DNA sequence: CGCGGACGAAGCC
DNA sequence: TTATCACTGGCTTCGTCCGCG
RNA sequence: AUGGACCGCCAGUGAUAAGUGGAAUGCCAUGUGGGCUGUCGAGCCCCACGCACGUGGGG
């Protein structure tokens, strides 16, 4: 009922996500300081690709009511009654009068105070909502403080819909908790198996137009970046999963397609300057029935280097791996697919010869 | 311990340097360069002996080199932190600048603070900056243990030195 | 007759249990503040394995249920020690953004900046059980069996669930060490009194640090304590704490026999 | 545009050099003190991807998109830096150059190199062949109907898996574009 | 490992040579096809086998007046106590740590052949292994001999104070 | 029509 | 160089209103 | 059985977009590795023959 997946992968002086001054994440972990990619960064690039491959798209936005009020004014409402309207869209909902603006910005619809994480057609659906009490708005509008007029079941029973990206990672909403669901999907930090110092980039801008003063003395500022194989980990609590989207054949294909897109997926950081999209060297799906497992202490130990570590990381997630079904043991369905062939990896199950069978494989085995 | 190797490697070698060319010149053509090196090894005739973990070494070579490879115009217990601070609140460098330099050499590894320590150490003796060789020694060889101690103690020992210097001059 | 346990459990980046702020609970301890997972987080984890594995024991094992009125017995002949890191460990701190997904003719500026604290390191779990008070609430040596045993597996297996879905903080324990003492409960914190220096890892070296604590103690109160432990390595050999076992539920079970 | 390594590790090489002054001083030439500046060699592993759809919308006709990414992987193929030549003449054209169109999304083969080459021997070769076995290995782990296809100057080796041979850069670059 | 197949030919090898004479100058001709008549004596216990096949046929070439420690302590010891020149055996062995694995195997022979003639001892396996650890680490190697050479000589001439 | 659950009234600036 | 910077709650008794059965 | 026993701070999150380190440079002038030197009786057993000096076959 677990699916947990592992991974090694390889990125050359990538730096796809920044801190606030460009550095590399990165983790103290087993006392060497490694660079890390944060699990929110890929969990978004994966939520991306899902959502375009599948063709359903979720729009996590703090901007709802300049939204609405655009769909509104293309259905032939004016500009203002389309912003009245999309207020009372959002004014009619939450416990107090209504869902907490920010300060209004001069031009603009007010933004949300909290982010929303909904379906489009959800949306259009709000503006359809507020479109058939457009008179009851329209004489709201005058009144100095308008109170919200459209119906609060009907709105809440329609922010309770759900993408399988919600499904899969799971929503939050303070202010109306009944809309809240739990997330299916587990997405660990990727961090590096062997410590790496920040390599320091010295970079310049070219001036084209020749000037004395433009060359010489000038400098140009300095930009950091890292590089290594990067160790990635990821559960989908499928019991959960089956109760979120409610059918199992859409939980089956939820699946497969989360997987997929998480081995095809890149964080894209600077990536018009550095190009890192590279495929993962080793990935180990299992279908776990007691619990998931993560293998990352088995890089707890650094690894010292001189040498490729592609190599001794795989053949380290093995050896741990074999360990781990001895101490633990289990039924768990395991299953790879590697690209280096040095190795038989015996502890890491049946292996299969291509990423997508092995997906498949193991996801027509849950 | 081995700040007593390394102040016998201070007095030899700069000793053994302003009265010697031909050694001054060998041993400095290996300034940001491993012991194992070949280019390096005319320098091990002078050195070698008194190496009192495998960092060390690293750290006597490279000192000792960097040490020799200055101007004869720098020629003739406080840090390289301290040192910084009151050179660039003495000497006016740039701050801001040495400042970034600093943080950069704070977080390289055993093999990074030697390749990036020559261009700093050197330019700041340019200028008669006055530098504590065997602190810099001893420092050198605690990357070997504690890499992320000795940076702390070196940008610590700036910034604090900076602030009383600056604080003083009230 | 008390039968405790030691485990040196590591745990990945992750904020597993936090402060009224974002930052982790820590214990400074040894001169050196350390994270830890304060004992009722990880006890209610617990709680909500062994009785949905299960299907009044866990009144008996456990204090009292937290939903019910007390029903005289509040105590629960189970002492849950808070976790706490073998190594210092500094409060690594993650900045994040929400992304804003409407673009308006201006670009990036993002929905929400932020920064969270979380850390990761090596905790030393350890827990010790009452087996005799058990016994003489529960009565039947069976649901003593039961409860101890499924009791010591849930205590292995399971692992606080806090922002784990932002960070998959799940692991198996390095090193298990069941000891069942008759003389009285001990544990090896002090062994770990003086934080271990960082750069090549900690679990094996915590593993030889924690055999000479117990060599150590054995030898100033040799007893007839029966023991046993399993690690996830077989490199390295660890006679102060008894006869090695191939896994995790063979130990439960030779010391759950060893009790009774 | 991806960061050009070396696929072997190479030590920076100091170069001692001396500037002469020309009317002559007995003392400075015994004396003779000059800086050394560093340079280093070795064989380049390069990579790139173009995203069409992208550049089609941003020039909007799919003909300038065409004469674009044409002129452009020409231009990628025969451009060199120029950073400090005119005192070491380093204008080479690539030992092996590999396209491939990829439909889902571009694959780099950086991981091919990261285990550096020991050496004694010459690096092209076994550059090459290894570039050859990490392809085939990732158009087995990874189903694709990406076109690909090569051009090489060594003819040591067949070098079945990238695809279908061209016999010049400027033809594999044109009947690639024009097979996207 | 590798140092036990030394020390096979070591034994082995120092008994053919003071004993059989055909076998002796058939391995001494090789310190290529003109060596092959060697093989019929050390080829079956063989980077590494340039090694061996090499210190067998230099450790073979020596006068009959000639017939852990490393290297380096061999000649700083010779210096001291033979009294050989000591700044240029300095030089032939900075031009040795320099060396690829090729380059040793030709620089060596006049060396080693050479400390051997007056009677310097020197431990052939060490050597042998020493040779092996060319084909991987050169320059570790190479250091390693200096260093023993240069420490070796200082404590030779400090504890004759 | 009955029962259950949820929110409000201050005190407070 | 510029834009962005969350919510929610851990008080008192009872009554009334609303949703449900 | 300890101002204690029972006891979750916790549900969410791209750090983003952009970038030559560039121009110039002899490590040059000087040097024996020299003298000395012929490579000229134990070998362990069986057997055969023998003038018991030794001869021959096999290991």
């Amino acid at each position: 009922t677990f699916v947990d997946i592992h991974a090694i992968q390889t990125l050359p002086y990538s730096n796809i996500n920044r801190d606030d001054l460009g550095s590399p994440k990165t983790v103290v972990y087993g006392g060497k300081e490694r660079t890390r990619v944060s699990s929110q960064s890929w969990k978004r690039a994966v939520r991306h690709e899902v959502e375009a491959r599948l063709g359903d798209k979720a729009v996590r936005t703090r901007r709802i009511i300049s939204e609405i009020a655009k769909r509104l004014r293309e259905r032939g409402w004016d500009a203002d009654l389309a912003d009245a309207g999309a207020r009372q869209v959002v004014l009619s909902v939450g416990k107090k009068s209504g869902i907490k603006l920010e300060k209004e910005k001069d031009s603009e619809a007010p933004a949300t105070s909290v982010l929303f994480y909904l379906p489009v057609p959800a949306i259009d659906e709000l503006a359809a909502i507020a479109d058939e009490h457009r008179d009851a708005v329209a004489k709201e509008a005058a009144k100095k403080t308008p109170k919200g007029i459209l119906p609060a079941d009907r709105i809440t029973e329609v922010l309770k819909s759900r993408n399988v990206s919600v499904n899969l990672f799971g929503r939050m909403l303070a202010e109306l908790p009944s809309t809240e669901v739990d997330g299916a999907v587990q997405f660990a930090h990727a961090f590096t198996v062997h410590g790496t110092t920040v390599e320091v980039d010295f970079f310049t801008a070219v001036d084209d137009i020749p000037k004395e003063n433009d060359h010489g003395s000038g400098h140009m500022n300095a930009g950091q970046f890292s590089a290594g194989t990067f160790y990635r980990y990821a559960n989908v609590n499928l019991d959960r999963l089956v109760e979120n989207t409610g059918d199992a054949q859409t939980a089956r294909t939820a699946v497969a397609e989360f997987l997929r897109a998480f081995l095809s997926t890149v964080p894209s950081g600077k990536q018009n300057a550095t190009a890192a999209m590279t495929l993962p060297d080793l990935v180990h799906i299992a279908v776990r029935f007691d619990r998931p497992i993560s293998f990352a202490p088995a890089f707890e130990t650094a690894l010292y280097g001189s040498d490729g570590y592609t190599l001794r990381a795989c053949q380290e997630l093995n050896n741990y791996a074999e360990r781990l079904r001895e101490v633990w043991p289990d039924d768990a369905i395991r299953g790879y697919a590697t690209v280096e062939n040095k190795t038989d990896l015996a502890a890491l199950g049946e292996r299969y010869d291509s990423y997508p069978a092995l997906i498949d494989a193991m996801v027509a085995a849950a | 311990y081995i700040l007593q190797h390394a102040d016998a490697l201070v007095k030899r070698v700069s000793k053994l340097i302003v009265n010697e060319p031909a050694a001054r010149a060998a041993l400095r053509r290996g300034v940001g360069l491993a012991p194992e090196d070949p280019r390096m090894l005319a320098a091990h005739r002078v050195v070698a002996p008194y190496v009192p973990v495998h960092a060390v070494e690293r750290a006597f070579y490279a000192v000792a080199a960097i040490m020799a490879a200055q101007p004869r115009s720098a020629r003739d217990r406080p840090n390289l932190g301290v040192s910084l601070a009151q050179a660039v609140f003495d000497k006016g460098l740039n701050a801001d600048s040495t400042e970034q330099r600093l943080h950069l050499i704070a977080r390289q590894n055993l093999d990074g603070v030697h390749r990036h320590l020559p261009r700093l150490v050197l330019y700041l003796r340019s200028d008669q900056v006055h530098i504590d060789w065997g602190i810099l020694i001893r420092d050198l060889a605690r990357w070997g243990h504690t890499p992320r101690h000795v940076a702390r103690e070196w940008v610590q020992d700036y910034h604090r030195t900076l602030e009383t210097l600056t604080r003083q001059a009230e």
